[PDB]
RNA sequence: GAGACUCUGGCAUGCUAACUAGUUACGCGACCCCGGUCGGCGUAACUUCUUAGAGGGACAAGUGGCGUUCAGCCACCCGAGAUUGAGCAAUAACAGGUCUGUGAUGCCCUUAGAUGUCCGGGGCUGCACGCGCGCUACACUGACUGGCUCAGCGUGUGCCUACCCUACGCCGGCAGGCGCGGGUAACCCGUUGAACCCCAUUCGUGAUGGGGAUCGGGGAUUGCAAUUAUUCCCCAUGAACGAGGAAUUCCCAGUAAGUGCGGGUCAUAAGCUUGCGUUGAUUAAGUCCCUGCCCUUUGUACACACCGCCCGUC
RNA sequence: UCAAAGUUUGAGCUC
């Protein structure tokens, strides 16, 4: 596929992202897609080296997680390939619109500091690096001890996320943040 | 044609100890049975006629790099003696599994001792390496 | 605190259950099979064989550390 | 080609610069240093050089340029190196950069 | 009360006990006009959006 | 196989030991006293067996003859450097020890190290570690 | 002192050059459908590759704001390099440590009816109890079982000194046994025959093939001699541990973290210790809140210095 | 626009 692409069986134009607030800074399209999250790296050498890293790439750099899976990109990248091709099975949406859900709903907007704690609205590489930490997270929590394959469960993951049942870990720091915010804001 | 480089390598083994079955004159030693692949491994080779797939691999690395004696062998198969609480370290195949191998395919006329040592693969052995190649691949294509 | 207690062999009934709905999920993985009728992974990836060996199932991709077969293209 | 799981990594400047350019030629690749992934983001490059090379060189500079910007305008690892290498555990610690356990108590 | 999205003009200055949190002009792009003070946490760059659940909040600066 | 065996037996004996259907043929029959993983796993060498099976598929029948050639080694072709009982105390002469047989032969080491009043028996009563460990700095459950 | 320096990395198809390094031009041979392959063979020069001496090489070189338009910052551009990486590392401490390396050693004491010394043996490994450095885990992103694949650290027969690296064919699961060779080494070890990776099974969410502590019986080797298991080997019992509470170790780039590989020592050969490769992120370009640190000011009844000084009853 | 933060062998510092 040299001149024209279908990137595999995907087509480059018709991918509406959804949400306005994150739509310049979710430099997601038209060039920043590639083949595998995994790349030769340099992606946090520099502060926006890690803003132009894919986000796919992100997820991957989340999935990997206790102790012995660290260093192990291919096999986690394995992971978010199948899981991204099972998502896409089981919804019927472009996987990145369903996660570009799970960026909106599980990004938290705000947080608390020091300025007794203030909650601030928060900038945007925090707020999706920390969209992907949870989700990755849950995924992990409900996919351990269970022959339900981790790529299967994220696939899961991702749906259930960008539906926001409430049952993602990721959505429970979410809203016992927010609550107690109220009462103490 | 094709070559063992060209193959994958997985369905590789299967054919050819088939293929080895089928020739059915390898001279199988006594004690396949009873021996389990290194005093490091715990159970035994999960194909049942095992021997046949060592004897596939040692010749087909004697074609990658022939000379390949015994140790040599042992060097390449070579891994971890994954010791538990201990810390881990290189470990050697089993001599008499790897010695009985290299002399079965010695004996059926798949490997040659070179002059001047080491094994060189035999006018036998590159043809049947390429033929089971043709076949595999015409299983792969 | 939470355990798997799964059964090793079909009942004949169940055989029939498995005969009218296990090619309707669009994922079919023998752990998947696994978690909904308690049945045990290595027997699932026996059966998921076996849906391939009568004809059942399309693979997408079966891979030493996870397999993961599907009811053939839909359309 | 093994391993089969970093090939989509190969193909990437492959499918970014087209098949006529590299369809006159024939290449093999011959590797060494580094380990595996190393050398395979390695030959990455190197072919991609190597093609790049071969028009500079031996035909008309205006095919390198043209490959070499559509190289540029895509993704500029491909040009910036990756000096990247491993670095060494060093004496004083159990770790790499840990100088050796302060233990209380 | 609706979402409001804003664009960082200017970094005023940062607060917080890292001097982590950015005190920040920010111009809504739905309506051009306005515009409000408010600290952030988390790494801030002059000119970035952010999703306001409210504007009317607003940090004390140091 | 899908179909649930005839005489499914949730637990077989052997030795008057329990066999566990649920593991695996090869690490299932291992449930039985006298012998180990891998003598189970030669004697599966020596029989015919598919070890890709399930150990509640296969019968009764599998199981005893596994022990027979277990308890009757050198009757079944087994190796010397293979048995759990190697050079074996009242006779000399190489058959399998079993689970009761064991616990007698345990009683009969006992009788050996005390009665010639040896060190290592005087070990076995104090429980101390023989290994080079610190018994300085171990077993802690036991002694309160 | 930092810097500088010395060494390393990198730019040198340039100088000087090599049968213990190869090279480019061809041809043959067996086979596959002319050629392709081969550490099967032949045709010379040369140093492109290789090896390493001399030299040479990049510097804020370009721009914008800002600034005495100074020093230069930040950002961006420009580039194979716009910090390669070490070694060394100021003044001054702690009354933390070293007479336990030695005929390192001060002072005091001792020396034949000896506190010397020699021979053999012991504790250091002696165990109700506790901690710190460490090792192993709780599994399926994984384990069990085969096959496949690029390295970097390395070494090799010793003055006395017992053990070399090792090619090539046979014997035991393992410890280990029988023929000839190369090498004192770019010649022989050695293409430094690593793991990971990659493929199909098998396992199946289980205190599980997870975890391998403890130990019975036996076979080997290391050693004069191991009971406090010398080590390796063979079969077995198989604790807690279902991902870490208050606590606390570790980290900004090829870093943190996975994973093996080698060395000193070295009889068994890395459990000490110190390296070697291999896969490879997050986050911050911010600040001194915590923790420490560095300066200025400030108060002080401390100055063997808050681990301080200091007050009264009984 | 202020709830709190105690001690430290007798076994030898010093022109
Ligand atoms: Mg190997
Ligand atoms: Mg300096
Ligand atoms: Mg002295
Ligand atoms: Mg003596
Ligand atoms: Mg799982
Ligand atoms: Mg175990
Ligand atoms: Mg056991
Ligand atoms: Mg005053
Ligand atoms: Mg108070
Ligand atoms: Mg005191």
């Amino acid at each position: 596929t040299p001149d024209i692409k279908l990137f595999g069986k995907w087509s480059t134009d018709d991918v509406q992202i959804n949400d306005i607030s994150l739509q310049d800074y979710i430099a997601v399209k038209e060039k920043y897609a590639k083949y595998l999250p995994h790349s030769a790296g340099r992606y946090a050498a520099k502060r926006f080296r890690k803003a132009q890293c894919p986000i796919v790439e992100r997820l991957t750099n989340s999935m990997m997680m206790h102790g012995r899976n660290n260093g192990k990109k291919l096999m986690t990248v394995r992971i978010v390939k199948h899981a991204f091709e099972i998502i896409h099975l089981l919804t019927g949406e472009n996987p990145l619109q369903v996660l570009v859900n799970a960026i909106i709903n599980s990004g938290p907007r705000e947080d608390s500091t020091r300025i007794r704690r203030q909650a601030v609205d928060v900038s945007p590489l925090r707020r999706v690096n920390q969209a992907i930490w949870l989700l990755c997270t849950g995924a992990r929590e409900a996919a351990f001890r269970n022959i339900k394959t981790i790529a299967e469960c994220l696939a899961d993951e991702l749906i259930n996320a960008a539906k926001g049942s409430s049952n993602s870990y990721a959505i429970k720091k979410k809203d016992e943040l927010e609550r107690v915010a109220k009462s103490n804001r | 044609g094709v070559t063992v480089k060209d193959v994958n390598q997985q369905e590789f083994v299967r054919a050819l100890a088939a293929f080895l079955k089928k020739s059915g004159k390898l001279k199988v030693p006594e004690w396949v049975d009873t021996v389990k692949l290194a005093k490091h491994k715990e159970l035994a080779p999960y194909d049942e006629n095992w021997f046949y797939t060592r004897a596939a691999s040692t010749a087909r690395h004697l074609y990658l790099r022939g000379g390949a004696g015994v140790g040599s062998m042992t060097k390449i198969y070579g891994g971890r003696q994954r010791n538990g609480v201990m810390p881990s370290h290189f470990s050697r195949g089993s001599k008499s599994v790897a010695r009985r191998v290299l002399q079965a395919l010695e004996g059926l006329k798949m490997v040659e001792k070179d002059q001047d040592g080491g094994r060189k693969l035999t006018p036998q052995g590159q043809r049947d390496l390429d033929r089971i190649a043709g076949q595999v691949a015409a299983a792969k294509k | 605190r939470d355990k798997l207690n799964n059964l090793v062999l079909f009942d004949k009934a169940t055989y029939d259950k498995l005969c009218k709905e296990v090619p309707n999920y669009k994922l079919i993985t023998p752990a998947v099979v696994s978690e909904r009728l308690k049945i045990r992974g290595s027997l699932a990836r026996a059966a998921l064989q076996e849906l391939l060996s009568k004809g059942l199932i399309k693979l997408v991709s079966k891979h030493r550390a996870q397999v993961i077969y599907t009811r053939n293209t839909k359309g | 080609i093994e391993p089969r799981t970093l090939q989509y990594k190969l193909l990437e400047p492959v499918l970014l610069l087209g098949k006529e350019r590299f369809a006159g030629v024939d290449i093999r690749v011959r590797v060494k240093g580094g380990g595996h992934v190393a050398q395979i983001y390695a030959i990455r490059q190197s072919i991609s050089k190597a093609l790049v090379a071969y028009y500079q060189k031996y035909v008309d500079e205006a095919s390198k340029k043209e490959i070499k910007d559509i190289l540029i305008q895509y993704d500029r690892t491909l040009l910036v190196a990756d000096p990247r290498r491993c670095e060494s555990k060093k004496f004083g610690g159990p770790g790499a950069r840990a100088r050796y356990q302060k233990s209380y108590r | 009360q609706p979402i409001k999205l804003a664009r960082v003009t200017k970094v005023l200055g940062r607060t917080g006990s890292q001097g982590q949190c950015t005190q920040v002009r920010v111009e809504f792009m739905d309506d051009t006009s306005r515009s409000i003070i408010r600290n952030v946490k988390g790494p801030v760059r002059e000119g970035d959006v952010l999703t306001l659940l409210e504007s009317e909040r607003e940090a004390r600066r140091l | 196989s899908l179909v649930i065996p005839e005489k499914f037996q949730h637990i077989l004996r052997v030795l008057n030991t329990n066999i566990d259907g649920r593991r695996k043929i090869a690490f299932a029959i291992t449930a039985i006293k006298g012998v180990g993983r891998r003598y189970a796993h030669v004697v599966l060498r020596k029989a015919d067996i598919d070890l890709t099976k399930r150990a509640g598929e296969l019968t009764e029948d599998e199981v005893e003859r596994v022990i027979t050639i277990m308890q009757n080694p050198r009757q079944y072709k087994i190796p010397d450097w293979f048995l759990n009982r190697q050079k074996d105390v009242k006779d000399g002469k190489y058959s399998q020890v079993l689970a009761n047989g064991l616990d007698n032969k345990l009683r009969e080491d006992l009788e050996r190290l005390k009665k010639i009043r040896a060190h290592r028996g005087l070990r076995h009563f104090w429980g101390l570690r023989v290994r080079g460990q610190h018994t300085k700095t171990t077993g802690r459950r036991g002694r309160t």
